[PDB]
RNA sequence: GGGAGACUUGAGUGCAGAAGAGGAGAGUGGAAUUCCAUGUGUAGCGGUGAAAUGCGUAGAUAUAUGGAGGAACACCAGUGGCGAAGGCGGCUCUCUGGUCUGUAACUGACGCUGAGGCUCGAAAGCGUGGGGAGCAAACAGGAUUAGAUACCCUGGUAGUCCACGCCGUAAACGAUGAGUGCUAAGUGUUGGAGGGUUUCCGCCCUUCAGUGCUGCAGCAAACGCAUUAAGCACUCCGCCUGGGGA
């Protein structure tokens, strides 16, 4: 279904690991990434996502698990 | 680099317009090529970066092969600026 | 060209401010030795972490924005220096447009 | 396109005994493959199945009766050189000298002969299957053509043409 | 690359003959021209246009069709392919179809058919068939 | 074809942008297993079609807190991406390659193919030295079986891993050489560009480069292929001429 980008909409970009306001909403429970197919991003945007959570994870910011 | 590439543009070339030509790209290549054989004997694995290597080696050629069919002063004065054999 | 560098790091919770600020101040001035010019060192949070990085579960976290050549080796300098030191639990880069 | 009102006769190419396999055994069938034609340019063939050769050779005409083509013909000889092809079949076609009559073995030479062409060269490079060879044949004499169709379309006339 | 400019003009019409397009344009050359005049002349082709750019003259072609469904040409090819180029005699010079076709030969004359090769009894390169 | 030229569409350079498990080097990580230590607690744990070998009362399994060590990177992750292929998925940094888009400034046919040569090249395997958590040929024992030199189970060596040097084989497969052009359409999708709207987002139209499915023509022995051809064509290279022996 033709679905929105939160990025898009939101007119954000050059996505900092710091942003765990933005990062923590396309994350499921234990921390898991949401899929694209669930969320509704862009290829290059979803990337991106997941580079900045895995920075935050390995910095604290956000658990790998629980 | 950029601007060892312009450098290399502005010495070689016949024009300041002049981008495009055998020596203008000869003299790129010979400078990318020196890097590349250093980056080589650093990095002996990446054989991924060596066929780069080849390849541009095998386009320098073909322009020296232009340059000895069609003007035989111009080469022999390109590769005594180069020092290539 | 000079390229811009994030970095964060993590300071223990428990370090009193003036041996904290000289030692801030210790990094930036090895990155300045080594010739990495520091437009911006802050701090960004005191927070609880998602686990025990250190032992601590808590955490605070500073930010050092830098200007430099790749080629120089000040990145490499405050890397082995923040694992040799047992204060700061982890430090990061981050090369950025 | 039609058979009626034509002195159509015919000849069996072959009858292949064909069968299916049931749980009590065979089921023996025969397949015929007929041609049949008028000796004027008018010929088709046929094919046709059942548990008796007459049977067989019934429908096959009466299958080929309802697939008639024309071919042209030159002095008893088609216009001009052509390739047939049909799924294996390749069939090379000339045009001969007059006297030199058919130059085939069957199942060309019962097409050819049914179809009025006395005189002719041909050679089979390809497979032997009657069918598939027959049916190279027709699409060759498919392929070809006359020089008074040729012309109106063209423009030119005839002489024009041939030079 | 384009190895064989006209092979691809044969069979740039072959193509469009065979789906029943209309027209054709074609980056054009001399010999090209030649041949698209000699099918004008001579009824393969309805009508043929020039246009002239910059980097080489274009082309057109305008087929011909007897009826809507109906196809002049039938097909093309080349013989001198040209990794074997055939060079032929006054006396070999073909007869394409008995006269129902045409083959297209260039010769110290030029560019001209079977017909006026046999006649002025010269021969010459063979380029193209066309049944 | 030879020679003297001239041109820019092909090929390439330059400007500006885009993407990316592309590659090599360095370090770092959380999860899980295994082992070790500390406590709790005590008779079974494990395993099977059945059992049994084994481990366990000397404290097992399990449970909770740490530590050592190796290997691989859950979600994201997809007929998705890159690479000539093999192959490449944690994270950061150093160095580096190729590709795509426009741009139309520049060279002005400089290109393609390419025997013979050179290079790369899954896994196994070899040499030297490290290392070795788990897994696991060989092997041991238990079982099964008429037998079982096997499938099952419990263990377990080389090996798997690192650095270098050798090997150079594969169902190394899209079982489809490379290059160029032409030839209905439909639909998704990756990276872009342009335009017409839209408060932006977004939607729409066009276009390039890839990546899938359906399908017309045509091709095909058939299966099937079909703008990522197995269609129409052209250049070059490699290869086949019944099966076995081999
Ligand atoms: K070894
Ligand atoms: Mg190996
Ligand atoms: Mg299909």
């Amino acid at each position: 279904r033709r679905k929105v980008d939160y990025i898009a909409a939101n007119h954000i970009e050059y996505i900092d690991y710091k942003d765990t306001e933005l990062l923590k909403r396309f994350i499921s429970e234990r921390g898991k990434i949401l899929p694209r197919r669930v969320t509704g991003t862009g290829a290059k945007n979803q990337r991106k996502l997941t580079i900045a959570i895995k920075r935050a994870r390995i910095m604290g910011l956000l658990p790998f698990v629980s | 680099s950029q601007e060892r590439k312009n450098e290399i543009i502005k010495e070689y070339a016949r024009h300041e317009g002049d981008t495009g030509s055998p020596e203008v790209q000869i003299a790129v290549l010979t400078e990318d090529i020196n890097q590349l054989n250093e980056h080589a004997r650093t990095h002996k694995k990446d054989h991924h970066s060596y066929r780069g290597l080849m390849k541009k080696i095998g386009h320098r050629r073909n322009l020296l092969a232009y340059l000895r069919k069609t003007d035989i002063q111009r080469y022999r004065e390109l590769i005594q600026r180069l020092g290539l054999r | 060209q000079d390229t811009k560098y994030e970095i964060m790091y993590i300071i223990r919770p428990n370090i009193d401010e003036e041996a904290k600020t000289a030692l801030v101040e210790r990094f930036d001035t090895i990155l300045k030795d080594n010739g990495a010019e520091v437009i911006e060192s802050k701090d960004w949070e005191k927070r609880r972490l998602a686990y025990e990085m250190n032992g601590f579960r808590e955490g605070i976290y500073h930010i050092v924005n830098v200007t430099s050549p790749s080629t120089a080796g000040a990145i490499n300098e405050f890397d082995r220096l923040a694992k040799i030191n047992d204060d700061i639990i982890r430090h990061m880069i981050v090369k950025v447009e | 396109i039609d058979p009626k009102h034509l002195e159509l006769e015919d000849r069996v190419v072959a009858i292949n005994r064909v069968t299916k396999v049931v749980k009590g055994g065979r089921r023996l069938r025969f397949a015929a493959l007929v041609v049949v034609g008028d000796k004027n340019g008018h010929v088709g063939f046929g094919t046709g199945k059942a548990q008796e050769v007459p049977e067989a050779i019934r429908k096959a005409i009466e299958d080929a009766k309802k697939n008639l083509v024309e071919v042209p013909m030159v002095g008893s000889t088609i216009p001009h050189e052509v390739i047939g092809v049909f799924g294996g079949g390749r069939i090379l076609m000339k045009p001969a000298v007059e006297g030199s009559g058919v130059a085939a073995g069957g199942p060309v030479r019962a097409v050819l002969e049914l179809a009025g062409v006395a005189d002719i060269t041909s050679k089979s490079l390809g497979s032997n299957t009657p069918i598939n060879v027959v049916r190279a044949t027709v699409e060759g004499l498919k392929q070809l053509k006359r020089a008074e169709e040729v012309a109106a379309l063209r423009g030119k006339s005839v002489e024009e043409i041939i030079g | 690359v384009m190895t064989d400019p006209i092979a691809d003009f044969l069979t740039r019409i072959r193509n469009a003959n065979m789906v029943k397009h209309e027209t054709l344009e074609v980056p054009a050359s001399k010999i090209k021209r030649d041949i698209a005049e000699i099918l004008k002349r001579e009824g393969f082709i309805r009508d043929v246009e020039y246009i002239e750019d910059d980097k080489q003259g274009v082309i057109r072609v305008f087929l011909k069709y007897g009826k809507n469904e109906e196809r002049v040409i039938t097909n093309l090819k080349r013989i001198s392919k040209p990794g074997l180029r055939a060079y032929v005699k006054a006396d070999e010079v073909p007869k394409v179809l008995n006269g129902l076709g045409i083959a297209i030969i260039s010769t110290s004359e030029g560019v001209i058919t079977d017909k006026e090769a046999r006649a002025k009894n010269i021969g010459g390169e063979v380029i193209a068939y066309v049944w």
